[PDB]
C-alpha cells in the first residue's frame, strides 16, 4: 500500500510473527502484528567475534 | 497506573526429544477495554453479546 | 484540488437506535422517531455498533 504494509485488494493487513532483535529474527510464540517491508537503510555494525 | 502481581505457571510442559523447542500454548485473562459491537441468541439457550 | 492537496468539507453522520420496528412512516420514503423508539444515538460510520 501506500505506506509499505502487505495488503490484500480490499484494505486489509496481512499479519505474521514479528521481527526483533539486534540481529533480527523471529519469535515462535509472540503475538502477531502486522508486517511492514521498511524503506530505512541498515546501520553499520562492528566486529565482536572472528 | 497501578502495577499488578500476577502468577505464571508452567504445568504440563514436556521434555523428550520433540525436535527441537517450541512454544504451543499462552493464554492469561486480561484485556484492554471495548464497546458492545452485537447480541445475539444461541440456540443452547443463552445470549452473547461480542 | 489543483495544486496537489485534499481538504475535507465534513462527514456524514448515522443514527443507530435502541428499538426498530417503532418507527412510523409518513408518506414518503422516510421514518420519524417516536416514543417507544428510543433517543436519536448518533455516530460515526467507522466503528462501533454502526
Amino acid at each position: 500500500d501506500e505506506n509499505r504494509n502487505l495488503v490484500n485488494m480490499q484494505g486489509m493487513q496481512l499479519t505474521g510473527y514479528p521481527a526483533t532483535g539486534t540481529p533480527p529474527t523471529i519469535q515462535q510464540g509472540a503475538n502477531p502484528a502486522p508486517i511492514t517491508i521498511p524503506n530505512t537503510l541498515m546501520a553499520a555494525k562492528s566486529t565482536t567475534t572472528a | 497506573a497501578t502495577a499488578a502481581t500476577f502468577s505464571l505457571s508452567f504445568l504440563n510442559s514436556m521434555q523428550q526429544n520433540t525436535g527441537a523447542n517450541n512454544i504451543v500454548a499462552t493464554n492469561q485473562n486480561g484485556y484492554k477495554p471495548g464497546d458492545l459491537v452485537s447480541y445475539q441468541i444461541n440456540n443452547d439457550g443463552t445470549v452473547v453479546g461480542n | 484540488y489543483s495544486n496537489e492537496q485534499e481538504q475535507v468539507l465534513g462527514q456524514i453522520v448515522l443514527a443507530n437506535f435502541a428499538n426498530n420496528e417503532g418507527l412510523a412512516s409518513q408518506g414518503d420514503n422516510v421514518w420519524a422517531a417516536t416514543q417507544a423508539s428510543g433517543v436519536a444515538l448518533l455516530g460515526t460510520a467507522g466503528s462501533g455498533n454502526f
